[PDB]
């Protein structure tokens, strides 16, 4: 589950983008789920996904 | 006369996606815990095994 | 079950079955 | 939807089309007294809104 | 580990019961010859010869033995410590285990007296 | 219709629960004593008419209760079940009016007892039809009245699952368990004393050499239970708990409190269809009761639309029976969902008035639009919730991985909902 800085460093540029996109998608669905109740189990991820998103964007810059 | 079939078949595929589809955690809990709860009710058959056929031997023999 | 006799009642019924089962079988063999 | 306040209808239209692979008739924004630009988005008549609604999660 | 203890107590009544009478196997209980009228009532545990058993005799003996021992296990493992429910659960535990202990020893005493004809 | 027979028929009722209201574990004591009784209740009868076939509805009938020509289990709880079901029908269906005075609900229990005992008498007469006919009838009612008292002292009493459904569940645990360890086998052409147990398929390795043909008898055993059967039985259990967790979440702002979100769920199994499967079962039990009145005035021509086709060969010699059996199973559970929900709660108005009654309002809209918030879920999650149980029980029959079939799938589904109920109070 965990996205680390560790590994991302070496990865290719196009590969980093797809990963960000896929997190941005995952963030969307949780935000949708927060509106419709969803579940505490989902409403954790939203914080996790946010920080993993940042971890990705940071590596890129 | 044909369209309520279409209605229910599309109506199913609506609520299949709205359900939450559990993952490796809650499945795990009710899985192991409720097979355990099953066998709580379960070995009782092995004790009517251990009892009620030999006492049926007591029944028929006397 | 404010009272426990209903259970005891069930036990009595099984005994009636239990004893009355072999009771006629007494004269037989 | 709720939308980012900086957005044009043009941008929303383009976003809605991009995210949900959909296609829009018209976007019709306002601003909530709260701060969050709401957006009513009419989908083109080839598309059903309840069908996409079920796809995105809401109902 | 304690699973080794489980293995050993599993083996206990298993080789108290009938590994001796695996190869010398004698079928479960019928030996009456009409007694006056009724032909083939299954009798009992064997009584007249001491060393013999059947399958039904041995299993019963083994069952009587391991329940008594594990009743003493239950006396040790929960009744001496003081942590759980101090009026409802504990009293059940000493109650059914004392019932285990007393009635078990009583019935095994009976199941040596009646196959054995020993002066009690 | 109600106002005359109900005031006279009050003979020998049950005692309502005491003032020892809140408790944790003496609740479970009142369960366990009944479970001692159905240790005992499945025990041998006292009459020596040893008829050849055990029961005629023995398999489907056996699935509901398995003491066929056996014990005081009385071939089924089918008296209490059928008599409860059509009572709740004719209360809900307005062929007969609704009683909501407490005198009417008490006499409603009385008439429940009435139809239950009359149906016990009907089953007694219809199974016994020599000169030894005495005292069977006395035994059956005594053992009908006992199951009556034990069930109604586990609704207003302990009762969490029911009296009924947990009886069915534990007896289904036993019917797997006789298949789990199996001591006897009448000797066939070879191989005494090993019938579909795992001990059987561990003693079988101790006796015979040529372990390939020891594997073959272990995995493709037909006439006795099988261990491929047991793999399929386990597999079904895993899938059905995969489908119990299918639930719809609905978050709720509680009224008058800031933002607590105790989201109301709607599981697909939707009371786990203890109506709806037993709806599917007991109509096909009542005719195989009343084929006994067809012997005079049958197991052949009436069976072709009565039963499953029983064959592991999927292309067995009649596709008519297979198609009509599966279509009836699916349609019966779906139809009895869409008719069932209107009586035992959890229909649209039911949910709405319970939530208003416990001060829980959907966030999206006004309180009495909650109906239209969730009316587009509950019928389909009745109907599909009906449908993909019965087809699921198709997969309980199409593949013989079931110790007892459909019924075992669904009584352990009872147990699975049952665990939730017990956990609820933690």
């Amino acid at each position: 589950a965990k996205i680390k800085a560790r590994d991302l460093r070496g990865k290719k540029k196009e590969e980093l983008l797809k990963q960000l996109d896929d997190l941005k998608v995952e963030l969307s669905q949780l935000r949708v789920a927060k509106v419709t109740g969803g579940a505490a189990s989902k409403l954790s991820k939203i914080r996790v996904v946010r920080k993993s998103i940042a971890r990705v964007l940071t590596v890129i810059n | 006369f044909v369209e309520p079939s279409r209605q229910f078949v599309k109506d199913s595929i609506r609520l299949v996606k709205r359900c939450t589809k559990p993952d490796r955690k809650e499945f795990q809990k009710i899985a192991m815990a409720t097979a355990i709860g099953f066998a709580i009710m379960g070995f009782i058959g092995f004790f009517v095994k251990l009892i009620h056929i030999p006492i049926n031997n007591i029944i028929v023999g006397g | 079950v404010g009272p426990v006799p209903v259970l005891v009642m069930s036990l009595l019924f099984i005994a009636s079955v239990f004893m009355l089962h072999i009771w006629g079988k007494y004269t037989r063999s | 939807f709720i939308v980012d306040v900086k957005a044009n209808k043009h941008q929303i239209k383009q976003a809605v089309k991009k995210l949900y692979d959909i296609d829009v008739a018209k976007v019709n924004t306002l601003i909530r007294p709260d701060g969050e630009k709401k957006a009513y988005v009419r989908l083109a008549p080839d598309y059903d809104a309840l069908d996409v609604a079920n796809k995105i999660g809401i109902i | 580990a304690m699973t080794v203890y489980a293995l050993v107590v599993v083996s206990y009544f298993l080789i108290t019961g009938g590994i001796i009478y695996d190869v010398i196997v004698e079928p479960p209980s019928v030996g009456s010859m009409t007694d006056e009228h009724g032909h083939q009532r299954p009798v009992a545990f064997l009584a007249y010869r001491v060393n013999g058993q059947y399958i039904m005799e041995g299993l019963a003996s083994s069952f009587l033995f391991t329940m008594g021992g594990l009743g003493f296990i239950i006396l040790d493992r929960s009744n001496a410590p003081n942590i759980p429910k101090l009026n409802r659960f504990l009293l059940l535990f000493i109650g059914f285990v004392c019932v285990l202990l007393s009635f078990f020893m009583a019935r095994v005493f009976m199941r040596m007296k009646l196959p054995g004809y020993l002066m009690g | 219709f109600l106002e005359v027979i109900k005031p006279f028929c009050v003979i020998l009722p049950e005692i309502q629960k005491p003032e020892r209201k809140i408790q944790f574990k003496e609740k479970v004591l009142w369960t366990a004593i009944t479970l001692f009784i159905f240790l005992v209740c499945c025990q041998i009868p006292l009459f020596g008419i040893m008829s050849s076939d055990s029961a005629d509805p023995f398999y489907w009938m056996r699935v509901i209760l398995a003491s066929n020509r056996g014990t005081l289990m009385e071939l089924g709880i089918s008296p209490i079940v059928t008599s409860g079901l059509i009572m709740q029908l004719l209360a809900g269906a307005k062929i007969i009016e609704v009683g909501d005075t407490p005198k009417d609900r008490a006499l409603f229990n009385g008439a429940q007892k009435l139809f239950g005992m009359i149906i016990t008498i009907g089953q007694s007469i219809v199974y016994v039809m020599s000169g030894i006919c005495l005292l069977i009838t006395i035994q059956l009612f005594v053992a009908g009245l006992i199951v009556l008292l034990l069930d109604e002292l586990l609704q207003k009493g302990y009762g969490l699952g029911s009296g009924i459904s947990l009886f069915i569940a534990t007896n289904i645990c036993e019917t797997i368990v006789w298949k789990a360890f199996s001591p006897t086998t009448v000797n066939t052409g070879r191989g005494m004393e090993f019938e579909g147990a795992i001990i059987a398929l561990f003693h079988l390795l101790a006796t015979r050499t040529d372990k390939v043909r020891a594997l073959r008898e272990a995995f493709y055993r037909q006439n006795l239970p099988n261990l491929m059967n047991l793999i399929a039985t386990i597999f079904v259990f895993a899938v059905v708990i995969y489908f119990q967790g299918f639930r719809v979440d609905l978050p709720i702002k509680s009224a008058r409190y800031r933002g607590q979100y105790n989201t109301y769920p709607i599981k697909l199994f939707y009371t786990s269809n203890i109506p709806i499967i037993l709806q599917s079962a007991l109509v096909s039990n009542l005719y195989v009761i009343s084929q006994m009145l067809s012997a005079r005035f049958p197991v052949g021509g009436l069976c072709h639309y009565l039963s499953p086709p029983e064959s592991f060969g999927s292309v067995l010699e009649d596709p008519v029976h297979a198609v009509v059996y599966i279509v009836f199973m699916l349609g019966s559970c779906a139809f009895f969902s869409k008719t069932w929900i209107e009586v035992s709660g959890s229909s649209a108005k039911d949910v709405a008035k319970q939530l208003k009654e416990q001060q829980m309002v959907m966030r999206g809209h006004r309180e009495t639009s909650m109906v239209h918030e969730l009316n587009r879920y509950i019928p389909t999650a009745a109907a599909f919730g009906g449908l993909c149980i019965g087809a699921l029980s198709v997969l309980a029959d199409f593949l013989g991985a079931i110790g007892s079939g459909t019924g075992i799938l669904l009584a352990v589904t009872i147990i699975y909902q049952y665990f939730e109920i017990f956990v609820k109070e933690q």
